[PDB]
C-alpha cells in the first residue's frame, strides 16, 4: 500500500489488469534505517 | 543486454535475506561503505546550483 | 598583495577563501551557538512516462525499447537521439529499425499527445493523427505540414502551391495554432535561481539609499578564549596577522559602500527611469571622485554584483566600452497625467534635472515642438 517502492507499482500494474495479487519485497524505510544505524560506528547486515 | 540490464535489475531486486547482523564498524570497513571524503563544509555552490 | 587579492574575489570566493584561512589561524566568526522535520517531495516528470510502460503490455522485450526512449525525452519534449542511434543502444540486432518506429509511435500516442517526437512535424504530423477524429478542416491542413511546405508559415504564397481557396485556409491555420507545439514541460517548484545581491539599493521617501549591504558581508570575531599572549611569538603574529585582516575586510565593506554611492549618483538617470540611457561614467571619473586608485576601483568593479529596483547587475556592466530616447521620455511624461493642470514647460525640466537628466528649457521646448505637440494649450 504505502511503504515499498517497487511493489507499489508492480501492484497497480496488476490492479488495472484484473489480477489481485502482490510481489511485496522489503519496505524501504527499514532500509533507511539500515543506513541510520551505518551512520554510527555500528554495522547492521542482512545474513544467511 | 540492455534487456539484460534493465531487467537483471529488476528481478535482482527479488535477492532475499533472513537473520539481520549486527556489530561494530572497524576504520577499514567504515572507508568500505565510503565513496569519497567529505573535506568541505559547503553544500551547494550558488553560482551554479551544481553541488 | 593579500588586502588586494582579498577585496575584488567573488564574494563567495572570498568567504570560500577566508574559511579556509580561518582554519589556518584562531579567529572565529559569529557562530550563532547557544548551547543548553521535513524538507521533502515526490515529484514525476518523465516517471509520468514510465506508469505508461508498466501497465501498458509491450511484452518484455519491447518495453526495454520504450524505456531506452524515455531518457532521450528532452525537457522540451522531444528525442536527443537518432531513431537509428537509440537503436545502437539496445545493441541487438532484433530491433530491426521498424520495430523501434512501432514502440516510438505507441509512447507518442499517450498524453501528452504529440510527446517524443523528432523534428516537431512528426509531434504536429503525430498530434493531427490522434487528433484526426474524422474532422474538420484537417485534411487539407494535414497536407501543408507533411508535403515539407512548412516552408510557410513564414509569410498567401501557399495558395499558388497549396491550391486550396484563400481566405478560409486561414480557419485551417487558425486550427493548425491551437496545437501545443511541445508539451508537457511544466514548472517545477525552482525558484529558480536568484544570484544573492552584493550591495543593494532602493529609494526610501524622496531620497535615495544606496546603503547595502545584504548579508554576503562576513562578521569575523578576533576575540577568544584564546587571549593568551617559539610557541607565544606565534600567537603573537598570528594574532597580528589576524588584527591586520579584520581591518582589510572591514576596509573592502567601507569602500563597496562608498564606490556604491558615487556609481549610483553619476548614473541616477538610468537608475531613475528604465534602463540603458546610461550616462558613459569612466572608472578615472568615479576614481577622481575618492582618492581610490583606478587599479582599486576597477577590481572591486569586476565581480561585486550590485542589486537595483529593476534587474540585478554586475557593476562592470555600467561602465562601458541621444536625442530619440529623451523624446519618449518627454512624451510619456507629458502624456502621463495632467488631469486638469497642464504640466509646464518649466515643470518637465524641474523633474527631468530631479531625475538626473539634463535638459535645457528650449531643448525641451524643441523636443516637444518635434513631437508635434503644442504646450498648455490642451486644459479641463
Amino acid at each position: 500500500k504505502s511503504d515499498d517502492v517497487n511493489g507499489r507499482t508492480k501492484m497497480y500494474k496488476n490492479i488495472v489488469d484484473g489480477n489481485h495479487q502482490m510481489e511485496p519485497g522489503m519496505p524501504e524505510s527499514f532500509n533507511v534505517l539500515l543506513k541510520e544505524i551505518r551512520s554510527l560506528g555500528i554495522n547492521i547486515e542482512l545474513e544467511d | 543486454m540492455k534487456d539484460l540490464l534493465k531487467f537483471l535489475k529488476a528481478q535482482t531486486k527479488t535477492e532475499e535475506f533472513d537473520a539481520i547482523k549486527i556489530a561494530l564498524a572497524s576504520p577499514d570497513m567504515i572507508r568500505s561503505w565510503s565513496f569519497g571524503e567529505v573535506k568541505k563544509p559547503e553544500t551547494i555552490n550558488y553560482r551554479t546550483f551544481k553541488p | 598583495q593579500q588586502a588586494i587579492r582579498l577585496l575584488q574575489l567573488s564574494t563567495l570566493e572570498l568567504q570560500q577563501e577566508l574559511q579556509q584561512a580561518l582554519e589556518s589561524n584562531p579567529l572565529l566568526e559569529q557562530t550563532d551557538l547557544h548551547d543548553e522535520y521535513q524538507g521533502e517531495t515526490t515529484q514525476t516528470l518523465q516517471d509520468y512516462l514510465m506508469w505508461q510502460v508498466e501497465l501498458t503490455p509491450f511484452t518484455d522485450t519491447d518495453r526495454a525499447i520504450a524505456t531506452s526512449i524515455v531518457d532521450a525525452v528532452d525537457d522540451t519534449g522531444y528525442l536527443t537521439i537518432q531513431i537509428e542511434d537509440i537503436v545502437d543502444s539496445i545493441g541487438d540486432d532484433e530491433i530491426g529499425l521498424e520495430e523501434v518506429e512501432a514502440v516510438l509511435k505507441r509512447i507518442q500516442r499517450f498524453d501528452p499527445v504529440g510527446v517524443a517526437a523528432k523534428d516537431l512535424r512528426d509531434c504536429l504530423l503525430i498530434q493531427l493523427s490522434q487528433f484526426a477524429k474524422e474532422t474538420p478542416w484537417l485534411e487539407e491542413a494535414r497536407l501543408i505540414i507533411s508535403d515539407h511546405l512548412d516552408l510557410l508559415a513564414n509569410h498567401r504564397t501557399l495558395m499558388r502551391v497549396t491550391r486550396l481557396k484563400e481566405e478560409v485556409l486561414k480557419e485551417a491555420v487558425n486550427l493548425i495554432q491551437s496545437l501545443d507545439p511541445r508539451p508537457g514541460q511544466s514548472i517545477h517548484t525552482s525558484e529558480p535561481e536568484y544570484v544573492i545581491p552584493d550591495v543593494l539599493v532602493r529609494k526610501v521617501s524622496g531620497r535615495w539609499t544606496v546603503e547595502l549591504n545584504a548579508d554576503s558581508i562576513p562578521r569575523l570575531k578576533i576575540n577568544q578564549q584564546y587571549a593568551a599572549m617559539a610557541d607565544g611569538q606565534f600567537i603573537r603574529s598570528n594574532l597580528q596577522e589576524a588584527r591586520w585582516l579584520i581591518k582589510s575586510l572591514e576596509s573592502r565593506n567601507d569602500t563597496l559602500l562608498r564606490v556604491s554611492r558615487c556609481i549610483v549618483e553619476q548614473q541616477q538617470a538610468f537608475f531613475e527611469q528604465g534602463e540603458e540611457y546610461m550616462k558613459p561614467m569612466v572608472l578615472a571619473d568615479i576614481a577622481q571622485a575618492v582618492e581610490m586608485h583606478e587599479s582599486t576601483i576597477s577590481r572591486v568593479t569586476t565581480q561585486k554584483y550590485l542589486h537595483s529596483p529593476r534587474g540585478i547587475f554586475e557593476l562592470k556592466y555600467f561602465f562601458s566600452s541621444s536625442s530619440t530616447a529623451i523624446r519618449a521620455l518627454v512624451k510619456k511624461l507629458i502624456a502621463a497625467e495632467n488631469p486638469a493642470k497642464p504640466l509646464s514647460d518649466s515643470k518637465l525640466t524641474s523633474m527631468l534635472s530631479e531625475q538626473g537628466i539634463m535638459v535645457a528649457r528650449r531643448t525641451v521646448a524643441k523636443y516637444r515642438e518635434s513631437l508635434s505637440i503644442p504646450p498648455s494649450n490642451q486644459r479641463k
